[PDB]
């Protein structure tokens, strides 16, 4: 996350971190996911797509740091690793850029509530916030895009949310932007999404319930003028979800 | 070009 603030699990309790298991022991930080139910991580296809196992992925849940113990995390593997069929990347624009993880604990058991774990809701079918609508994004990714390190402590911003009209003008994103992802960012282009922040959430206050409105899914470079953050739209995506659990 | 922020976790060939 470009600007914003930092934040702790406890704000932000839906938030997954994922991780990955390399050969040799180590294990370094893929992307964000959201908690949509006890046993259900929700993220993007493109952080697993070249590996595509499951053994290889570490998921917590009420975590706050990146590389340390936060009290009442939970751990779990990955007991089904879901990628959406239809993933395609352009040199921008990725398509049906949305995965879902289904995890378990060694013991075999899924998430349990707490002041640090919670469940975020997902929208009604094509029920978005409107354009204008302040909605936050939260994440491990780069504060800078001159880093090469991910920030310790995790973030969050709040953006609002851009028309697709206005995200296809030419200087924009032209026609690479459909109507299955929506485009937020900073009116004065300060704060935005970046690379480690992939999978994690959009989300917006939405008509009483705070809900789970777009998943990190790609962009031009980070906090560039003219060139917001595109997410992919879940509620465009609810019956995959649904069928697929 | 390498443009995409959403480019974790990729093999690079
Ligand atoms: C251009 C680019 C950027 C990343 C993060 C990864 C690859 C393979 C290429």
């Amino acid at each position: 996350i470009i600007g914003g603030e930092f934040t702790t699990i406890e704000n932000q309790p839906w938030f997954a971190a994922i991780y990955r298991r390399h050969r040799g022991g180590s294990v370094t930080y893929v992307c964000g996911g959201s908690l949509i139910s006890p046993c259900w991580v929700i993220s993007a296809t493109h952080c697993f797509i070249d590996y595509p196992k499951k053994e290889d992925y570490i998921v917590y849940l009420g975590r706050s740091r990146l590389n340390s113990n936060t009290q009442g995390e939970m751990k779990f593997e990955v007991e089904n690793l879901i990628l959406h069929k239809d993933y395609s990347a352009d040199t921008l624009a990725h398509h049906n850029d949305i995965a879902l993880l289904k995890i378990r604990s060694k013991e075999g058991r899924c998430a349990q509530p707490s002041r640090t774990i919670q469940t975020i809701a997902l929208p009604s079918m094509y029920n978005d916030p409107q354009f204008g609508t302040s909605c936050e994004i939260t994440g491990f990714g780069k504060e800078q895009s001159t880093d090469y390190l991910y920030p310790e402590q995790l973030k969050m911003t709040v953006v609002k949310l851009i028309s697709h009209r206005e995200c296809q003008q030419p200087h924009y994103y032209g026609s690479e932007v459909t109507t299955k992802m929506l485009c937020a960012a900073d009116p004065q282009w300060k704060t935005d999404s970046c690379q480690g922040d992939s999978g994690g959430p959009l989300v917006c206050s939405l008509q009483g319930r705070m809900t789970l409105t777009g998943i990190v899914s790609w962009g031009r470079g980070c906090a560039l003028k003219d060139k917001p953050g595109v997410y992919t739209r879940v509620s465009h995506f609810l019956p995959w979800i649904r069928s697929h659990t | 070009q390498c443009w995409d922020r959403g480019c974790e976790n990729r093999k690079c060939n």
